[PDB]
RNA sequence: GUGUGUCUGGGUGGUGG
């Protein structure tokens, strides 16, 4: 539900380059093209923060159990 | 060769001319008029004709209704009320689809001579025989009907208890608090015993599943999954086979590989299981479009005519059937008090037309070609591009006449392209 | 295949050149509609295409009337294995 | 002995003793979730 | 069938129904949720109403009588989370990707 | 509604379909909404249909002012029904383009009551404005449609709950940026010549610059009036 | 200066090999 921290074949950081590839899809760059500007460059790590879907946001909508 | 014919609520069977007698027909001209349209056919008058020698003991109406009454499970010993159970059968019982009420007995005669006809035509071959698995011949109790058919029974209870309840306090003369003479419990503990065990009635168990949460899929399908009730463990292999008509209603592949296999099935992605409308309008339209009713017509005037059925009732006939369906799909097509899923099946090979409004029909929606040309041009496709914007939706494409509901029997009579290319 | 490991030249010809015909109880497909396996077919339409020959591969990719016919003929398949069971336990049961 | 739970929707804290209605002191909600145990709590970060 | 018993004489008859959304009820009436039916074991339905004539003439009505409680499907026209949007419910504990369309 | 559907029967003889568009022309003119709720909006789906509005467009061009008001009655049934017809919009297409600031300017006023009275109507509107200017291209004027409609049809008597006061004043508000909205085909084509170069269709790009000179314009008076129309209008606003 | 009671009996549905 959250951008794994570690690719999961190789073991390259992903973690921080969710918010760096959104930001790169807002810039109108094609999401290889977004990959490609990360560094990206195996197929693994490619599949690993291209595949990934946000669902801790959806999680963030619900109210937390206590304050 | 002679007809039988096994009339509800009756022991044992009984020749079909004598029905046709009881029914009010003592001439035997008329019976066979309303059985056989061609006179100058002789092959299903010849093989009527093991019927009618049984005809020599029975021409009056009275004695045919003995006949008939006699043999009810409840036995009849004296004349008078073996007539009232035979007229009762007759009025109540038997084809209620036609008629339930009384003034109904010559089109209770009419559907019944042409049922007989229709088993008659199957005899030489001239028609064929109906298959089971045929899909058009299947509906689909959805929660509407079952929940609707838990509550009728519910309701009816509900109503003998307080018959009771104001039975007993009758007698002591008194009036009572109605609040009080309505046990409202048994509706509510009825729907949710109903609804928990999934037992039905009473029979029929297994309705009502726990949704299954494992997966999104899974909840999907278990939301459009649909149950024949055949025996599971039946021998019969036929009901479990992927029948033809199941193209584009049930998906091929999803299916339980247990003992459940060709069972339970799932619903196809654009499939529409009918919800049911009244069929007053059709009725109503299709008096006001020439359509002469069988109480008003001379029984010749069917021979050429074609037969035309609304919702399995056969409600008279038209001399030409062609710019009707034309209209009709016309009706159908501008979003007019003809709704989208009505069903509009034309036989032509045997002339009759079918008219189907009720429940669990199942369709899906099919782009309409017309002369070699897609009716959905480009314009459709720019609106719908905007379609967060300026709320132009599928039901707009609908009421447009671009796309229509086509259930199992009429995708029997369409002809249906892949792909436009 | 030739060290009879798994699979059979039949795989072979399915995957690479030609799926074959699709049965339904030992013969093509039944008219299932009035006189037609499908309502994409002309009424009477006795050619391969319209009676369950899948012309394609597994590879080239079936066309949608093909993975239908296929679909048939594979669930003609498990209907059988889920009859075959009980009838040959109840009959090894009075053998032992 | 001073059990709080906490109110499913003004998420605020209960003392609520034993064999009590279950309500909230607010807005008086039928349900209600027990905090996180004080004990320990370590996992090797595998 | 209106049901008739009789001397005197009265015919009992059924017109309109009523049905109001899910409430649950104790103290004051409230409108239940499907989550709190989930967490609570509380089945998710409504109150049937119906309004009767007793006629003896001496015609009584007994506007809107309760007669029974109906189960509703979620997401129904008559589901407390009808036509809500995503934010509304979310905010009510429930997924905005659910299809609905069952019973609790 | 028979003119309509005997249009689009006799559709696939010209003369009889265009005398029973005459005599709808007559009766028009002889002259709420409903009726032309019936017959205008209308959504019937054959092309026959389509041939029957567009012999009902050519006398609605013969017709201009009756067909302004029946196509202003028939714009208002579709806002305040929340339904709308392709021959409908046909129809409006044909008012605009027949007399300039005459059907929009009657339309928007009867659009300004609606929004003032019941909301869901301005999206509908834009729509219907953004449709009619990418289509027809000719006459599609609202500037002077909204200037028309901000004190002639109703307006004191559309404001006269706070509620409504309010959605008069937002109204007024989005009519006074609906000008944007207003410009016809011709001023987006030379919009995308400008985006292509500002120098280009120098002539085309005067003429596209009077004519949203004189919107700002209206936009303008529609603003200086607004004011004095709405007693609870927001001083930020 | 201790220590055994573990809600049975039916029905329904889903599932794995
Ligand atoms: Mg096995
Ligand atoms: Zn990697
Ligand atoms: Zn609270």
């Amino acid at each position: 539900m959250i951008i794994p921290v570690r690719c999961f074949t190789c073991g390259k950081i992903v973690g921080n380059k969710w918010e760096a590839y959104l930001g790169l899809l807002q810039a109108e760059y094609t999401e290889g093209d977004a990959l490609d500007a990360l560094g990206l460059k195996r197929y693994c790590c490619r599949r690993m923060l291209l595949a990934h879907v946000d669902l801790i946001e959806k999680l963030l909508n619900y109210a937390p159990l206590e304050k | 060769q002679r007809i039988v014919a096994t009339l509800p609520y009756i022991k044992q069977e009984v020749p079909i001319i004598i029905v046709f007698r009881a029914l009010g027909f003592v001439s035997d001209r008329d019976i066979l008029e309303h059985i056989i349209y061609d006179f100058e056919d002789p092959e299903m008058m010849e093989m009527v004709k093991p019927s009618l020698d049984e005809a020599f003991v029975i021409q009056e109406q009275n004695v045919a209704l003995n006949f008939i009454g006699s043999r009810g499970a409840k036995p009849g010993v004296t004349k008078e009320k073996r007539i009232k159970y035979a007229k009762e059968v007759l009025q109540k019982e038997m084809l209620p689809h036609v008629g339930v009420s009384d003034f109904c007995e010559t089109k209770k005669a009419y559907f019944l001579g042409y049922m007989v006809h229709r088993l008659l035509l199957a005899a030489l071959g001239r028609r064929e025989l109906d298959d089971r698995d045929h899909y058009g011949n299947k509906r689909l109790d959805l929660a509407g009907p079952l929940l609707a058919f838990l509550f009728r029974g519910m309701f009816k209870n509900l109503l003998k208890e307080v018959r009771i309840y104001a039975q007993k306090f009758i007698d002591r003369g008194k009036d009572f608090n109605l609040e009080l003479a309505i046990k409202t419990r048994i509706i509510s503990d009825g729907l949710k015993y109903s609804l928990a065990t999934g037992n039905w009635g009473d029979a029929r168990a297994g309705v009502s599943q726990v949704l299954n949460r494992l997966t999104f899929a899974s909840t999907l399908s278990h939301l459009r999954r649909l149950n024949s009730p055949i025996g599971r463990d039946g021998k019969l292999a036929k009901p479990r086979q992927l029948h033809n008509t199941l193209w584009g209603m049930v998906c091929p592949a999803e299916t339980p590989e247990g003992h459940a296999v060709g069972l339970v099935k799932n619903l196809a992605l654009m499939a529409y299981i009918s919800v049911g409308s009244q069929p007053s309008p059709i009725l109503e339209f299709l008096e006001e479009w020439s359509m002469e009713n069988l109480e008003e017509i001379s029984p010749a005037a069917i021979a050429d005519a074609t037969k035309i059925f609304v919702n399995g009732c056969w409600v008279g006939i038209h001399k030409d059937p062609e710019q009707l369906m034309n209209t009709l799909r016309k009706l159908r097509r501008q979003m007019d008090i003809i709704v989208s899923e009505v069903s509009m099946i034309r036989d032509i090979r045997e002339r009759e037309i079918r008219i189907y409004t009720d429940a669990g029909r199942i369709c899906r929606p099919l782009l309409i070609v017309e002369k070699q040309k897609l009716l959905l041009k480009k314009r459709h496709i720019d609106q719908l591009k905007e379609r967060e914007y300026n709320n132009y939706s599928w039901q707009d494409l609908v009421a447009s006449g671009v796309v229509e509901y086509i259930d199992t029997l009429e995708e029997e009579t369409v002809m249906l392209a892949m792909t436009p290319d | 295949v030739v060290s009879g490991a798994k699979g059979s030249k039949i795989n072979i010809s399915q995957v690479i050149a030609v799926v074959g015909q699709q049965n339904v109880e030992g013969k093509r497909i039944p008219f299932g509609f009035k006189h037609r396996t499908l309502p994409h077919f002309i009424k009477d339409d006795y050619g391969p295409e319209s009676r369950g020959f899948v012309e394609n591969s597994y590879l080239a990719g079936l066309t949608p009337t093909e993975f239908f016919f296929h679909a048939m003929g594979g669930r003609e398949g498990l209907i059988d294995t889920a009859v075959k069971t009980a009838e040959t336990g109840y009959i090894q049961r009075r053998l032992i | 002995q001073p059990m709080i739970y906490i109110c499913g929707e003004c998420h605020t804290e209960n003392e609520i003793k034993s064999r009590d209605p279950i309500r909230c002191r607010e807005c008086g909600y039928r349900i209600m979730y027990k905090k996180r145990t004080k004990r320990l709590v370590v996992f090797d970060a595998r | 069938p209106p049901i008739d018993l009789q001397p005197p004489r009265y015919l009992l008859k059924f017109e309109q129904i009523y049905l109001s959304k899910p409430t649950h009820w104790d103290g004051a009436p409230s409108p239940m949720m499907p989550n709190e039916a989930r967490l609570r074991n509380l089945t998710y339905s409504a109150p049937l109403y119906v309004d009767i004539t007793k006629t003896v003439q001496l015609q009584t009505q007994h506007q809107k009588t309760f007669i029974g409680k109906i189960p509703i499907m979620l997401r129904s026209t008559y589901c407390l989370l009808n036509g809500l949007t995503d934010r509304d419910l979310c905010e009510l504990n429930e997924c905005p990707l659910d299809p609905g369309g069952y019973f609790i | 509604l028979l003119a309509v559907q005997k249009l689009e029967m006799w559709l696939q003889l010209t003369r009889p379909a265009q005398d029973l568009l005459m005599s709808v022309c007559m009766n028009c003119n002889t002259h709420d909404m409903d009726v032309i709720s019936h017959l205008i909006k209308i959504r019937l789906k054959p092309k026959v249909l389509l041939n029957h509005f567009m012999l009902c467009i050519r006398e609605l061009l013969s017709a201009h002012k009756d067909n302004l008001g029946t196509t202003i009655k028939l714009v208002i049934f579709n806002e305040l029904s929340s339904a709308r017809n392709p021959n409908n919009m046909q129809v409006l297409y044909t008012a605009l383009q027949h007399s300039s600031e005459l059907a929009p300017k009657f339309l928007a006023m009867v659009f300004q009551d609606l929004l003032t009275n019941k909301d869901d109507y301005l999206r509908a509107s834009r729509a219907l404005l953004r449709e009619i200017i990418k289509q027809t291209k000719h006459e599609i004027n609202f500037q002077a449609f909204c200037l028309g409609l901000m004190q002639e049809r109703k307006e004191p008597q559309y404001l006269e709950m706070e509620f409504k006061e309010r959605f008069v004043v937002h109204i007024t508000d989005v009519l006074a940026v609906s000008m944007m909205l207003g410009i016809t085909a011709q001023v987006k084509e030379a919009g995308i010549a400008w985006d292509k170069g500002e120098k280009r269709n120098l002539e085309v790009l005067r003429s596209f610059q009077n004519q949203i000179a004189a919107i700002q314009r209206d936009a303008v008076w529609w603003l200086h009036t607004v004011v004095p129309s709405i007693s609870k209008l927001a001083p930020k606003d």
